[PDB]
């Protein structure tokens, strides 16, 4: 069962935000990216978005987002995002997205409506971490198994929680309009609004679905009308004003927490050894940059660590006490000389 | 600024210091240690308690023979005998005159009552010290639990304090300790698996609920008396109970330096021995300029009372003349006398009464008062009580 | 010396629900890592569960069928099993790592209990 | 660590003050002369004297279970071994403590393995464990952390619910017409130490002492000798005449 | 558990010395120890009223007489 997991985010709504770079410029968008985390080894990254996923206006793959206070929905396979190459969206749940695509320097996320394209790009570093000691850029078809950390594919109630807050007052210039001589305020049906003005003196009025006109005001730009909502909490976003008083009403769990799993890691080619009197030579040919670590079995190791990305030649000396080395991810190889 | 200081290892007494600056007013420091713990690093080896002689019902066969099966119970003794004529309250259990065989098997198990009444063994090393201090620097009172190793200072109001390692690593505890009933005795208990009958350690159990014990009690079975059913057994009495009758006195009353031992965690309290070096790193903010402190002029000191007792028993009145009225710290550079208070309220033409402790018959010494030195001399008299109920407050000079 | 004692388990039919309990006793005050490991015959040891304070972890083949709860006050970890499969036949061990002795003589870091055998019949 | 930013506190056309939450390394600042904006135009009307308050702090990240580094102090290493002993065709495999006591008993035979001839231990006084690897590093002691290096955050345990942070978090003047809290702090020192990542003990240890950490331990490396003392009873000594000659 | 209390002993002082008169109702253990680097611990059983004289230095003296909490004394020059 998963509806009990989804129940937490039925209590919230999407929210408009500011994003520095839409397709035009400094902009207000529904897809503002708050933060990005890239700690998993296989390129799995977590995006914290301003929209909601998996909830209809319960459906599998959809994006639920906000338009000047009006909630709208789109199929999930329309939105895209990229850093340097086209990324791939896996799944979404609430304010979080799990993505799998290679390294880069900026995150761009975009989608296309019937005629208007929405997008923006944020410059937060995304890093690709190789496992083991064989640097690569795309995981291999075959190799061996290791234990690294990858981000879990499914949602569950973990010990990590976030905080919501009571929403603030949202100014909307659309509500206010000019009558013949007064200012007309038309709050939306089934919701309350707050009108504050200084056209004459200080004014404050809570209207509840009432079309009221105020005297002494001629132009409309003098003053403002807001929107009030009690339910449908919002995340502790830094891009919003806060409400009045203690701003705390619970917390929600964060899915897609990291976990331990089995990892495919490449295997380097076998180095060809040639032996001589108290010495060894390693004919060597790497497919990718790889680490040599070499040690002696005496009181002092003379440990040597080296990164090689080209064919090369190395001649090592070995004594009776012993020599040991690791190339790539092979088990360590120990050689022990003999009198001759 | 770095300042090094030495602290005698004894709680219940105060300690005053002055930090001197050439161009700035002296800074007072008051320190009182409240409680010092010398906690040993001890590991657990095994547990022992009263044993109970277990045995199964005798195995009687009539005109036949029996064999012994090993159960591998600790220190099991199994035996078979013949030539018995069993009896019971109803009559004769057999019709056979001879050839009847009896099998008797015996062993030991830990007594059920010793969940709490158990004696524990211990091996102790590498004692660490932990002191509780009350610090007043720049009239900022604080109470702190500090670690006195070569690291781990404490930070408050920007002041950094580090207490160096102990001048002596002496420990009242020996290698091998015994714990029982909140009493700690130094005893040479034998090691695991090498116990002897009659002595402490006939039973060896790794833990309270190990369920795996080694026993050496010298259990011996005996021929049952003819005409009855029973298993006569004989073993030495409990070495635990013999050691209970021995019970040499406690470290609580035999340890030197008057240490107080406690057993909730094993620890030793107020072991008065040695000294603690301490290092102050004081930020320059707390340092006060000379102009912000009163300066005296033509001050004289006179002794009003003399008793060079253990406590403070010298009262001196200082008649001074001050331009400003403000609290400041008085200090005695020498060890001849020890001042009681850390600071004295100062008015424009008042007189300051000070209490101190000394051991000199003819005291004479200079008081540092906040800008200047003032001589103070006098002869002093003995006390009236031969014995008192508190420790010494001042050092005995040569 | 701290030790771990395991209890629970036993024989059951396919689809049953059991409990495993591991308790820590000794000179300990606070514990960090509660974990469970399973070892089937002829195979190496593997992790099944991992609990540490509020966080819990699960392996790939065991999600949605095992639940782990830790009680730091009693220093116990309880593993609730539901809807068991024939692949679950193995011996289960409980692990404790990052032990904080209350001075508390510093000693071995990790410890191990005897474990319990769990067998489900098809 | 994760930087936690409060929602920007707006009292435009008025005045505000600071309310310390006492969270670790919290920073609270007040700014004036702001003309904020929202999607529906400007927030309020007064042109100036508009007060923003920004509170910022740091809390341990949500990924601290399977990705964390532990600091340990090591001293007084203890040795033991698994032996297979065959005396008088009485073969047994047994664990034994090679300290100067604790004999192993079987068939009346008591074997004592005396203390090691050398006190060599392959671990420095301080060690650091992370992801099953051990490194001898001189980590700063608790409470004296430095920004940009190891030890910026200090938590007594994974769930201590109380941490000491030294990250050098400084707020900045917000951009005009934008609700946000500009902050600056040095990068986490843990990832810098991960970037450095000098070779581990299992690859730089002398005598080739293989390091595994189920518990922290070392195995299979030759240094010194074990003195062995055999206490054999008088029963196992057989007559020569009963033995082939 | 209730445990009996012994009568208060009689104390007399002197120049580096103390004389204790004990009048026990039942057999009782008296233990005494100096607070120096050495104990000279003494642990006696008395069942008859008696008088004892002990010498005390500046380093401190201590004794337990029955279940009364331990008593300590210090000697000063006079």
């Amino acid at each position: 069962s998963t509806e009990e997991l989804f129940n937490e985010y039925k209590l919230t709504r999407p929210y408009m935000a500011r994003c520095i770079r839409c397709a035009v410029g400094s902009c207000h968008s529904p897809i503002a990216i708050e933060a990005v985390k890239s700690d998993g080894h296989d390129g799995y990254v977590r995006l914290q978005t301003s929209s909601q996923y998996g909830l209809d206006s319960l459906k599998g793959r959809t994006m639920r987002y906000d338009m000047h206070g009006t909630i709208k929905e789109i199929p999930l396979h329309q939105v895209s995002l990229y850093t340097s190459r086209p990324c791939h969206i896996v799944d979404g749940h609430g304010y979080f997205l799990l993505a799998r695509c290679p390294a880069g320097d900026s995150i761009t996320m975009e989608f296309k409506k019937d005629s208007v394209r929405h997008s923006c790009s944020v410059p937060y570093e995304v890093k690709f971490n190789p496992v083991g000691r064989e640097l690569y850029t795309h995981p291999p078809e075959h190799g061996v198994e290791q234990a690294c950390q990858v981000y879990a594919h499914d949602a569950q109630n973990r010990g990590a929680y976030v905080e919501m807050h009571l929403p603030g007052s949202e100014v909307d210039s659309s509500l206010v309009s000019l009558s013949g001589s007064s200012v007309t305020v038309t709050p939306p049906d089934g919701t309350s609004a707050l009108v504050e003005c200084e056209c004459g003196g200080t004014k404050i009025s809570e209207t509840i679905n009432k079309t009221k006109q105020f005297s002494q005001c001629t132009k409309k730009e003098q003053c403002r009308a807001y929107r009030l909502q009690n339910d449908k909490w919002v995340y502790n976003s830094d891009k919003l004003p806060k409400a009045a008083g203690a701003t705390l009403k619970g917390k929600l769990h964060v899915p897609f927490l990291l976990a331990d799993g089995k990892c495919t890691v490449p295997l380097a080619p076998e180095p060809m050894i040639t032996f001589g009197f108290r010495s060894v030579s390693l004919k060597l040919h790497p497919k990718n940059p790889t680490y040599l670590i070499t040690r002696q079995l005496a009181d002092e190791p003379h440990y040597t660590h080296e990164l090689i990305s080209e064919p090369a030649v190395r001649n090592f000396t070995v004594t009776e006490k012993g020599w040991e080395f690791v190339w790539g991810n092979h088990p360590p190889k120990r050689f022990w000389a003999q009198e001759t | 600024y770095e300042h090094a200081t030495t602290m005698p290892s004894q709680a219940g007494i105060s300690y005053n210091t002055i930090v001197n600056r050439a161009g700035y007013a002296p800074l007072p420091i008051s320190i009182t240690p409240t409680k010092i713990k010398l906690i040993p690093t001890v590991n657990l080896e095994y547990v022992t308690c009263h044993y109970k002689t277990g045995m199964d019902s005798p195995a009687i066969k009539c005109c036949g023979s029996q064999e012994c099966t090993p159960t591998y119970r600790p220190d099991e003794q199994c035996k078979v005998f013949t030539g018995v004529y069993p009896f019971m309250w109803g009559g004769a259990y057999c019709f056979c005159d001879t050839e009847n065989t009896q099998v008797s098997k015996a062993y030991v198990m830990k007594s059920d009552d010793c969940l709490a009444d158990h004696a524990e063994a211990y091996k102790a090393h590498t004692a660490s010290v932990q002191a509780f201090l009350n610090i007043t620097v720049g009239e900022h009172s604080i109470v702190t639990t500090v670690y006195v190793n070569g690291e781990t200072p404490v930070n408050f109001n920007g002041v950094k304090i580090t207490a160096g390692p102990l001048s002596t690593a002496w420990t009242p505890f020996d290698r091998k300790i015994v714990q029982y009933a909140g009493e700690i005795y130094n005893y040479d208990f034998p090691e695991y698996g090498a116990g002897q009958p009659g002595a402490f350690g006939d039973i060896q159990s790794r833990t309270v609920s190990s369920s795996d014990l080694y026993a050496n009690t010298n259990l011996v079975l005996q021929r049952p008396k003819a005409g009855a059913i029973h298993v006569p057994y004989t073993q030495a009495p409990s070495g635990f109970e013999q050691w209970k009758k021995d019970k040499a006195p406690s470290l609580k009353f035999t340890a030197p330096f008057g240490c107080e031992i406690y057993t909730n965690p094993i620890r030793a309290e107020n072991c008065a021995v040695g000294s603690i070096p301490l290092a102050f790193d004081i930020p320059d903010a707390l340092f006060t300029r000379v102009s912000e402190t009163p300066t005296l002029s033509a001050a004289e000191c006179t002794l009003n009372e003399c008793v060079y007792s253990s406590d403070f028993g010298g009262i001196a009145t200082v008649k001074y003349s001050a331009s400003k009225s403000g609290k400041c710290a008085v200090h005695v550079p020498s060890g001849t006398a020890t001042l009681k208070e850390a600071a004295v309220e100062l008015t424009e033409q008042g007189s300051a009464t000070i209490h101190f402790s000394t051991a000199n018959i003819h005291p004479e010494f200079r008081l540092q008062i906040c800008t200047s030195y003032v001589t103070c001399k006098g002869d002093c008299h003995p006390p009236k009580d031969h014995i008192v109920t508190h420790p010494q407050y001042h050092a005995q000079t040569f | 010396e701290v030790q771990l004692q395991a209890s629970g388990g036993g024989l059951v039919q396919a689809g049953g629900s059991l409990r495993l309990s591991c308790a820590a006793s000794g000179s300990i005050v606070s514990i960090n890592v509660m974990a469970w490991y399973r070892q089937s015959p002829g195979k190496e040891r593997e992790l099944v569960a991992k609990s540490s304070g509020p966080f819990t972890l699960y392996a790939d083949s065991v999600k949605g069928r095992f639940t782990i709860s830790n009680d730091a006050a009693k220093n116990t970890v309880d593993l609730q099993m539901n809807s068991l499969k024939p692949e679950d036949t193995a011996v289960y061990y409980c692990n404790a790592e990052g032990l904080r002795y209350p001075s508390g003589t510093y000693g071995p870091s990790a410890v191990w209990g005897q474990g319990t055998q769990v067998t489900v019949s098809s």
